[PDB]
């Protein structure tokens, strides 16, 4: 999962296991087809690291990003729900692109 | 084609409303043959849907016989008041009454009586010397529509059976058009009671035709036509096939029993969706079945739904396919979860059949009146330079990232309009091949970004100075951010038309152009040989 | 309170003068249009039941000559209010649309037809006969035959089971007690409607109920009435033979006997209305039928029950 | 490429295709398909929906489709759940329950409909955020921006609603008003709006009737807007009816407390009487020994005069409340003051001004007009479904109600497998709830049995587990109480119509509609006397069909063709046994009817008792033992492919059940001693059917019993494939009841050949190892 630094942050504070991370994301397909955005509903996403709630690419990007850092995450189809992706939205074996900003 | 269709039975339950129970009484006379039938008068009984005559055959007993062999000795029956043993020129006197008189049918050349062989409730009918004490029959006259429909059924069955098997193409065309006009629904502007009467008659005729196996005959005709057409005459063949599909749709439209009977051929109907000429008729028949028959939705599988979706994919954007899918999702207020899930999983995630919608930000481009050209024998300098200061950028003002690109655009074709455009709209610098732009992370040209490394790479934020250099000689375009050179460039583009600085943006930005001199002091030193853009102004210009 | 204030003043408000049809005319036309729609089965319509009930209640609302004449004119005005808006044709259409199946809609339809036909309204009779001869509606007579064949008679097995349950110290509900002679009010309403069609020696309807000339099928209503009378007579004979060997008759037996005698009185009145005038065809139809067997059985029951019930003072 | 959506104002083909695309979007998530709705949130999100519902240049079809899509994705499921659980009024007794007043003040002026405290148990709805990373019913929506936006849109639509305006939103007045009114009604049914919002809506509808002391109803409208207004007014009528029910319950609580205090004081005065008369004390004790319902009836019947023990003050209070209730219900020109007058005048004016061309509008208008003059009848219908509970029984009831709601939401779904598991778990959660087996009257008011019957009818088939769960629920429901048994007995004809389902599978005993039909008549002498001859004749017809041809389900599995079906015949015989025998005594009428029906169709008796070829009962039992000894006949051939049905034991069980039914059809001895001819006839028929030699021979058949091996092991034979002691009990019952033992020699013969070997065989199984075997 390659990470592109759209906007660097503090570079010192990092999320830990069991700590809630308030982030804003924008998930789209590799072809440019947007499917999810927390900013459209104005509700930032909160999840705890270590519970494996999010996919492996999203968790790796959240662990790698610092406080106040916006980054592009490329999730491979192996970690993008495998070949059993979310029907009706995400076709199977699809590369996902996320634009994640770590608010807290 | 059935070998046992010539046997005669006493049947009870539903048989009294079909067209197989209809017999014509034909006197042995030509003049005054529509007059009153007396007791003991000879006649023939003709079966309407087959055209055969009741007869005493040589080998078997009582049987239906062909018209070519129905002589008077074989086919002669009379009505007797009891089992107790002239041809005038007029209407005669009424003797036999409908519904009241009890008639004993007696063969004349033998003296036998039409009895039932002693055993659903289905008695074999024979000719016996003595017979039973309940051999009497009661006559009931049918309506004109039933007998007309039965004769039409016989003629159509003969024609389509000889068509299935030179071939009377014009007779087939006229018969198909007459049958389509025969099953025509009443017009919507008709009065309510007349409309209901015509709907009742249409439903009765559809039931009469279904009970004699005309749907299966039309299906065999369609199969035979497809076999013939797979192996002008072709125009007539496809016209006959189109009329056959219209006849099938007219036969099953609005009738629940015919659609429930036809739901068994769902695989056949779905499998015949590939052809171009047969697609619309098959779709109309399928929609009629799905509207009327509720069990057809239960019989729908995944391959059928994929075939309908592939029809939508291969034939274009037709909303009747969407209507068929909507009918597949719900039937009379009951939601079929399997059909809903299959449609959602096989139509939605591809995102290439249905039109897409989104909310996008509006993007505008602003330029200074500084135009640079390349021509033979021209007094135009070729190296130019300008700067842009970003005072304030508010990213995610409108839940979408803020557009902000800066660069060079050629006057040959850079004509951005607000609103729609290529891709998802929001067209700025680098969204066509006439503009070359930088956004802090990527190089944009032809609406395709290329990520380019730089020292402390980030999007264009506040207090950022972007320096753009254009060398029209090579030609080449290069960028610098805060004095640090960006490790990428544009080259080998068309030098026709006039080049101008340009910035494209969405809402939430504040920028400042610096072109040198009295029009913005540069925050960084321009490269060697590169002239500031304000020197390109005419002396009589502002 | 509910048995007195329901639908108390809606009918005068509907016809109150402020569309060429008034609201009452519009709802009657809506019900007629629903009745004329070709369906396999008359589906349940609570709106029709409520509105036909309130129409029948609107029509149904010594003495001096002036008081009786004013009462007759008031009844004529109340029936004109409904039949000038197409109610009689709607009643015939709903009876035809019943397809011979009993339902609350059939009950309210027969009650409304009785209400607009009460007193032998000759205008309503003429409108009904004109509709039936113009439309050639054989479904009306098929449904009449089907409704007449489904009418109930005395049920002695249900009576014995009820007596056993009451002897085992169980309190019987109203629905249980209404099983010996079930839907007797509907039977009385049906034969009262058939009687009111012929009231006033209306010989055209008297001949039309026997043979329907011009229609595809013909149903003899007189013979159907005789058939139900014969079934009821057989049931009453069974009840008498149940009670023949007992000294007294209890309250349940008296209740069921009174119901059966009321139904029989209505049927005799209907037959008398069929044949009076005189109607030669209906008299010859009655002579060549099974009426005389019913007469013999009724004479047996009359003589024996007369002698039995004259000897006790609790059976007056 | 992309264009503006407003460019569909002229491109008709793409506009039609996108309108039908929006219709398909609404169709694929219809009737609570939550997964598809979450998938659809990734195609049209909330920002797009808000933009589309706010936009005024959008085409009318697109505007209607976007409003419908918003309602379908986010609001339809909650509205459906509110509409399902709306005809029942379950009210707990709290301190806030007493606070409901019929009138808001002493001025006797009506309060606004929908405004005020509501004391009823209406369960809520659950929402969750549509996040495709990492689902609870409908997708999340702010519901506070939305209701404010809907109110502002309705106000703006009403303000710009002149007849002279030449640019209505969507192209017509219908396109401007109908989607907004649909959204307003959907949010009203869901209970989203508070009192100020309802006040704004009422002022927009009619500012004179709902004033503080023009509107939509007094404008020239299309018929679709009239349909939406009719729906809104019907909702207001429902709110007023619920308010009346809650006020009645509050006054009932206060009156019940006062009556309890007064009766306590009167009883204390009565027991303190030193020299009370014997007759008065006896009458007072008889009054106080009545059931509590009889006590309430005696206290409330004011027509009894001196016989009613109610003091005058309580009678005055009840008279005042009855007068207030009858005035509030509109039971006893000018501008309207109440909702009833406004609705009546509006419907009459609409029908007078135009001839309505839509049948649905005629139906809605006249239904709404008729229900304004049926206030007492509607109040009675509401009070029949009103129930009152306690505080400690609230929370479980809520859970129960939620489960019931889910089951009702599956009445319009064609058998989703996830929905099937959800329905099975919902039935399991209902059966385990304390209120289910502690408040059967509440379960009958809620109509759980009718809903489960509807589910089972809709399945009937290809889903045996759902039918089994429904049948277990209905059997337990019958076993709870006698009134529940009568309620399920009302559906016996339809239970017996589909009663040939699942009888071949031995694992579905107690889980078939025949078992539900049996459980509704089991040991109820009142209901067994309520049976009908056509029902028993239907069961006998099924039994005769079982005695003629083999079972296709068993014939497919490779069992030998014995020529008849002894597996389901035992089930029909068991139902007939439950019909003819109640509480250790036979029902004479049912027994005579069953015997007559069985002898009119002797193929029910099986191949042994058919006559003219039948070998006999004892010969049949010996042949079944021989069949059980041969594995080729008892079982299918090896290689032909959870509980196998041995054929010999099946034949034995059929004949045992037949003899049990015939022995329980015998008349009682008190019928014989009175010399009743029918009892003698029935007993003579039963004696002619089965001779004594067959019964004594079957009783004398030796049994195979477990033994102790020489190695110390226990060798238990298979009881599901062998002749069992339970096959001899019907023989003893038939011999005792039909023939009887009255001669010493016959008793000693029966003891010598039949009973003493069984007694010795049970004495020989009294070792330490063999005593506890089955
Ligand atoms: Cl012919």
């Amino acid at each position: 999962v390659e990470i592109e630094t759209i906007s660097p942050g503090d570079g010192r504070t990092f999320p830990k296991k069991g700590q809630t991370c308030v982030v804003h994301y924008t998930g789209m397909l590799q072809n440019g087809k947007k499917f999810d955005s927390s900013r459209d509903r104005n509700k930032p996403f909160k999840f705890r690291i270590g519970k494996q709630e999010v996919i492996k690419g999203f968790e790796e990007g959240a662990a790698q990003m610092s406080l106040g850092q916006r980054a592009k995450l490329t999730c491979t189809p192996d970690v993008a729900y495998g070949a059993t992706g979310h029907p009706g939205v995400i076709p199977p074996n699809a590369t996902l692109i996320f634009d994640v900003e770590l608010l807290n | 084609n059935d070998a046992q269709h010539r046997r005669i039975f006493y049947e009870a339950g539903g048989a009294g409303t079909r067209a197989r129970s209809l017999w014509r009484v034909e006197p042995l006379r030509i003049s005054w043959s529509g007059s009153n039938i007396r007791w003991g008068q000879a006649f023939r009984l003709r079966h309407i849907t087959t055209g055969h005559y009741l007869a005493l055959t040589e080998d078997q007993g009582l049987l239906l016989q062909d018209r070519a062999k129905s002589d008077t000795k074989s086919t002669a029956f009379s009505f007797r008041a009891s089992k107790e043993i002239r041809d005038i020129e007029g209407m005669g006197v009424p003797e036999i009454k409908y519904g009241d008189s009890v008639c004993f049918v007696q063969h004349i050349a033998s003296g036998l009586w039409v009895t039932y062989k002693a055993q659903p409730l289905k008695r074999k009918v024979i000719l016996h010397q003595e017979g039973h004490m309940d051999d009497g029959l009661t006559l009931q006259r049918c309506q004109r529509e039933e007998s007309q429909a039965a004769r039409i059924i016989r003629n159509t069955t003969a024609l389509f059976s000889q068509f299935v098997s030179t071939l009377p193409i014009q007779e087939v065309l006229q018969t198909l058009q007459d049958l389509i006009a025969y099953f025509q629904p009443p017009e919507e502007e008709m009065q309510h009671e007349d409309k209901q009467n015509k709907l009742r008659s249409l439903k009765n005729r559809q039931n009469l035709f279904k009970e004699e196996g005309m749907l299966a005959l039309v299906l065999n005709c369609i199969d035979r036509l497809n076999i013939y057409n797979s192996v002008e005459s072709g125009m007539a063949w496809k016209e006959i096939l189109n009329l056959l599909y219209k006849l099938l749709a007219a036969l099953i439209r609005g009738n629940r029993n015919n659609c429930a009977q036809f739901s068994n051929n769902l695989d056949w109907l779905i499998s015949k969706l590939d052809r171009l000429e047969s697609s619309s008729g098959i779709l109309e028949v399928l929609h009629c079945i799905l509207i009327e028959s509720p069990e057809a939705l239960n019989l729908i599988a995944e391959g059928h739904i994929k075939s309908i979706i592939s029809l939508l994919d291969k034939h274009g954007r037709n909303h009747k396919v969407l209507d068929v899918l909507c009918s597949l999702c719900l039937c009379n207020g009951v939601a079929v979860r399997a059909n809903q899930n299959l449609i959602c999983d096989n139509l939605l995630p591809r995102r290439n059949l249905l039109l897409q919608t989104r909310l996008i930000n509006d993007v505008t481009s602003i330029r200074p009146n500084i135009f640079l050209g390349v021509a033979e024998g021209s007094a135009q300098y070729k190296k130019w330079y300008f700067e842009l200061i970003i005072d304030q950028v508010d990213p995610f003002l409108t839940a979408e990232p803020t557009h902000l690109r800066v660069g060079w655009a050629s006057s040959s074709g850079y004509a951005p309009y607000p609103g729609g455009g290529e891709g998802w709209g929001g067209n700025g610098v680098g969204d066509d091949l006439y503009s070359y732009g930088f956004d802090g992370l990527h190089l944009w040209s032809g609406r395709i970004p290329r990520a380019v490394a730089s020292i402390n790479l980030h999007l264009l934020r506040s207090d950022d100075v972007v320096s753009c250099c254009l060398d029209l000689g090579v030609p080449s375009i290069s960028f610098r951010i805060n004095g640090q050179p960006v490790q990428g460039m544009f080259e080998n583009f068309n030098t026709d038309g006039l080049f101008f600085p340009v910035v494209s943006f969405s809402a939430g930005v504040k920028v400042r152009f610096l072109t040198g001199g009295r029009h913005g002091e540069f925050k960084f030193l321009p490269p060697s040989g590169y002239a500031p853009c304000y020197e390109a102004l005419l002396p009589k210009e502002k | 309170v509910n048995e007195k204030t329901q639908y108390d003043r809606l009918i005068p408000i509907l016809m109150k003068s402020p569309k060429q049809p008034d609201p009452l005319h519009q709802i009657i036309l809506h019900f007629s249009r629903n009745a004329l729609t070709e369906r396999s089965k008359l589906e349940d319509d609570p709106l029709y039941t409520s509105y036909s009930s309130m129409m029948a209640k609107s029509c149904q609302s010594e003495k001096t000559f002036e008081e009786k004449e004013m009462e007759k004119q008031k009844t004529l005005y109340q029936q004109a209010r409904l039949h000038e808006r197409g109610a009689a044709e709607m009643v015939l259409q709903m009876i035809s649309a019943s397809k011979g199946e009993m339902s609350p809609m059939v009950v309210e339809t027969l009650k409304l037809g009785i209400a607009i036909l009460n007193g032998g309204n000759a205008g309503v009779q003429q409108k009904m006969l004109d509709y039936l001869k113009e439309k050639k509606d054989a479904g009306f007579f098929q449904s009449l035959s089907g409704l007449m064949q489904s009418c109930s008679v005395l049920d002695l097995n249900a009576f014995e089971r009820q007596n056993k349950a009451e002897g085992l110290g169980m309190v019987t509900e109203e629905g249980t007690r209404e099983k010996v002679l079930q839907n007797d009010e509907f039977t009385r309403d049906l034969f009262r409607f058939l009687q009111l069609l012929c009231e006033g020696h209306n010989s055209d309807f008297q001949n039309f109920l026997r043979t329907q000339m011009g229609n595809t099928t013909t149903i003899n209503v007189i013979i159907s009435t005789v058939d139900y009378l014969l079934r009821l007579q057989e049931s009453i004979s069974d009840f008498y033979w149940y009670y023949s060997g007992k000294d007294i008759i209890d309250e349940s037996g008296q209740h069921n006997f009174s119901k059966a005698l009321a139904v029989t009185k209505q049927i005799f009145n209907s037959l008398t209305e069929y044949i009076q005038g005189p109607c030669i065809g209906n008299q010859q139809s009655l002579a060549h039928s099974r009426l005389w067997d019913a007469v013999v059985g009724f004479l047996h029951v009359f003589a024996n029950m007369q002698m039995k019930l004259s000897q006790d003072s609790s059976q007056i | 490429r992309c264009v503006d959506i407003l460019e569909l104002c002229e491109q008709e083909d793409l506009m039609q295709f996108h309108y039908h695309t929006l219709r398909l979007y609404s169709a694929v998530c219809a009737l609570g398909n939550s997964r598809v709705a979450y998938a659809l949130c990734g195609h049209v999100d909330l920002s797009q929906l808000f933009y589309a519902i706010d936009n005024k240049y959008l085409p009318g079809l697109l505007r209607s489709g976007f409003y419908d899509l918003l309602i379908s994705i986010h609001l339809a499921n909650a509205k459906e759940r509110k509409l399902m659980m709306k005809n029942e009024y379950i009210i707990p007794i709290t301190s806030a329950t007493r606070k409901i007043r019929l009138y808001p003040d002493e001025s006797k002026r009506h309060g606004l409909p929908g405004v005020g405290l509501r004391t009823c148990l209406k369960p809520g709805f659950r929402f969750s955020t549509p996040c495709f990373v990492v689902q609870k019913q409908s997708p999340e929506i702010p519901l506070e921006i939305l209701k404010t936006k809907a109110l502002s849109m309705l106000t703006e639509a009403v303000q710009h609603s002149g007849a002279h305006i030449r640019d209505p939103v969507g192209g017509s007045v219908e396109f401007q008003f109908v989607p907004v009114l649909k959204l307003i009604g959907t949010l009203l049914v869901m209970g989203v709006f508070d009192d100020d919002d309802i006040r704004q809506i009422l002022l927009l509808i009619d500012p004179s009737v709902f004033g503080e002391h023009k509107g939509l109803l007094q404008t020239r409208l299309p018929e679709s807007v009239k349909l939406q207004m009719c729906e809104l007014l019907s909702y207001l009528c429902d709110c007023e009816l619920q308010h009346r029910v809650e006020a009645i319950v509050a006054f009932g609580d206060i009156y019940v407390s006062k009556l309890q205090a007064n009766q306590k004081s009167r009883y204390n005065e009565l027991m303190q009487a030193l020299n009370m008369s014997a007759a008065l004390t006896a009458r007072k004790t008889r009054e106080f020994r009545s059931p509590p319902q009889e006590q309430i009836n005696m206290l409330l019947n004011f027509q009894l005069g001196e016989n009613c023990p109610c003091p005058e003050e309580i009678r005055e209070e009840l008279y005042d409340f009855h007068e207030d209730l009858l005035i509030h219900c509109g039971v006893p020109e000018r501008c309207p003051t109440t909702l009833k007058e406004l609705i009546s005048q509006t419907m009459i004016r609409w029908a007078q001004e135009d001839q309505i061309q839509d049948a649905e509008l005629v139906r809605m208008m006249f239904s709404l007009l008729q229900r304004q003059y049926d206030s007492i009848g509607e109040l009675l219908q509401a009070l029949r479904k009103t129930y009152t509970i306690s505080q400690a029984s609230v929370s479980d009831t809520i859970n129960l109600l939620a489960a019931l709601g889910q089951i009702r939401c599956l009445l319009s779904v064609r058998m989703g497998k996830e929905e099937e598991l959800l329905m099975i778990n919902g039935l399991g959660d209902i059966m385990n709830n304390k209120v289910f087996y502690q408040h059967p009257n509440l379960m009958r008011v809620l109509g759980m049995h009718e809903t489960v019957m509807e589910v089972m009818v809709d399945v009937l088939i290809a889903f045996p587990k759902m039918v089994a769960s429904c049948c277990r629920f209905l059997c337990y429901f019958c076993r709870i109480s006698r009134q529940n048994q009568k309620a399920m007995f009302e559906h016996l004809s339809y239970l017996l119509e589909n009663s040939s389902v699942g009888l071949a599978s031995p694992s579905m005993r107690g889980s078939t509609p025949l078992d539900v039909a049996a459980s509704s008549v089991m040991d109820n002498n009142e209901l067994a006397l309520g049976l009908e001859e056509p029902d028993l004749e239907k069961v006998v017809t099924y039994l005769a069909g079982c005695g003629l041809q083999s079972c296709p389900m068993l014939l497919a599995k490779g069992y030998p063709d014995v020529g008849w079906n002894p597996i389901e015949g035992e089930r029909y015989l068991s139902f007939l046994r439950f019909a003819v025998f109640v509480n250790s005594e036979s029902v004479e009428e049912n027994a005579s009817v069953v015997v007559k029906l069985l002898i009119r169709r002797p193929e029910c008796f099986g191949p042994a008792l058919r006559g003219e070829g039948g070998n006999g009962l004892l010969a049949a039992m010996q042949g079944a033992i021989k069949i059980s000894e041969n594995p080729a006949l008892d079982l299918p051939s090896q290689g032909y492919k959870e509980e196998i049905v041995h054929m010999g034991n099946a034949i034995m069980s059929f004949y045992s059940a037949l003899i049990d039914l015939l022995g329980r059809c015998a008349p009682e001895m008190h019928l014989i001693q009175t010399g009743k001819g029918e009892a003698i006839r029935i007993r003579s028929i039963l004696r002619s059917l089965v001779p004594t030699e067959d019964l004594v021979g079957i009783i004398s058949i030796p049994l195979k019993l477990p033994s102790l091996n020489k190695d110390g092991s226990i060798s238990e034979p298979d009881m599901a494939a062998n002749f069992c002691p339970d096959h001899k009990a019907p023989m003893v019952l038939f011999l005792d009841r039909v023939y009887g033992i009255k001669d010493q020699t016959f008793l000693l013969h029966l003891l010598e050949v039949g009973f003493l070997p069984d007694l010795r065989a049970s004495a020989s199984l009294d070792t330490v190892s063999l005593s506890t075997t089955e």
